[PDB]
């Protein structure tokens, strides 16, 4: 997934 | 050391945050990990450190992400410890 | 480690924002277990960890409720104590 | 009960 | 641990803010039990725990009622003590 | 009397 | 909870410049020593340490007393007029490290 | 003096 | 405690760099403890916050790190005094931030 | 005081480079190393640490006497110049 | 100087 | 390179  | 959330300090009041969830990535799982939807397609922060997390890909692994992305958490850190952290960074 | 509103740290402080409290639930069990209202339909704040709680059922236990939604309440440890708290989770 | 979001 | 109002930590610093008093609880009564009024009708406020109280009613004791509604003070238990404090409470023996 |  | 609210008004000098044209009554170099700092409003002070304002000032009337009288609390008051200087003003008697809180 |  | 702990992690700050497209090499940005703001080559350290802009071919971000914010308290603990000091071709106590040259 | 207001100007090259387009004869060098930074209003420049400012320089003005003189509570000062030099400026 |  |  990613960072917001 | 104080959480940046402490009403989602506990398990229950997280995983209720994941009532109408529609994603590939296990709530439960997530939840566990210190994770709460803020009610954003599949974003999630975590309760301790704050760190967010979107995009989730199936069987993805959060205490993986939790590591991968934010190894200063001290949820984290508490819960998994430093061997576990190092081993995800390869380290 | 402070309380999230000082004003309500006394129990009669607690206890006075219940005066036309008509729910089901006790309004002294739930003032000793540190709520107090808000004044919006039967939602409640603790004094101490700042955790709201809502939608009450006839029966409920105030301290069952905290313990359960909100385990890392410093209030709650400190009145209660570590074994009422995991005896709540099960654990 | 439940939390207040 | 840290007064809320640090300019009203002193005694007349607090009184004079009762200058036309005309309420029937005692202003210096009110100013020793760590009170100073805001202005607004009867309402007072304690300098170190920023306590608020309203409606006061003949015959009252500040320091009481600072104790009643407010316990966790720590002005209160600097100048009153835990015993003090209890017995109003009734939380003793 | 009474909390503010 | 120690450290001065204005540390920019920590010298003498530093407060003592602000009475530029000081037109009353009270010494400005007095004021200055006492920890007091003009404004720009009328004859309005302030101490650089406890933040305490102080106005309406009459004459002949010594700072460090009216310091003492209307901020018994504050720390720069403490470390350089003790504990006793203060509780005379008051004209009470307090404990070693307890402060003139209620007289 | 008074207070501000 | 460091002005933004959402970029503690390596990982963290590199993802900022997207598609970059200036001089320096961005995994020696983000080692250095920098991550990108989005204006231009501007870059900010995550733990003493401070900013970075105008890099120039062949920099090390270490060096510019310690030349510009020598009191970065993450600077001190992964690079030390010595690094530090021979950067500013200097010495001092070994309690001492190297603030005067 | 106890943190510098400005962590950011800790450094000197920091500091000194503010001074880059200064168009005032008291000399930059001196003024950063004394910790100020110049800020863009008149001749005004700011201490990193206790944050004290100073205007209307004279071209041939020492700083590190002017920051002593005005701002003798400063940590920096105290630490870089110690409470001898401090005294001595103002004659105690 | 003068202090701002 | 330079501060921002
Ligand atoms: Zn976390
Ligand atoms: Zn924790
Ligand atoms: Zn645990
Ligand atoms: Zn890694
Ligand atoms: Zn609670
Ligand atoms: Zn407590
Ligand atoms: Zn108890
Ligand atoms: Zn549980
Ligand atoms: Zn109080
Ligand atoms: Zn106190
Ligand atoms: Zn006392
Ligand atoms: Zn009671
Ligand atoms: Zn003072
Ligand atoms: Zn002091
Ligand atoms: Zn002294
Ligand atoms: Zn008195
Ligand atoms: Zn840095
Ligand atoms: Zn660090
Ligand atoms: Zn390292
Ligand atoms: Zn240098
Ligand atoms: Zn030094
Ligand atoms: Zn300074
Ligand atoms: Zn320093
Ligand atoms: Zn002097």
């Amino acid at each position: 997934a990613v960072p917001i | 050391n104080l959480p940046r959330n402490p009403s989602m300090t506990g398990y229950e009041a997280r995983l209720i945050t994941f009532g109408t969830w529609m994603y590939s990535v296990n709530k439960e799982q997530l939840a566990r990990a210190g994770f709460y939807a803020i009610g954003q397609e599949d974003k999630v922060q975590c309760f301790h450190c704050g760190g967010g997390l979107a995009n989730w890909k199936p069987k993805e692994d959060p205490w993986e992400q939790h590591a991968k992305w934010y190894p200063g958490c001290k949820y984290l850190l508490e819960e998994k410890g430093h061997e576990y952290i190092n081993n995800i960074h390869l380290t």
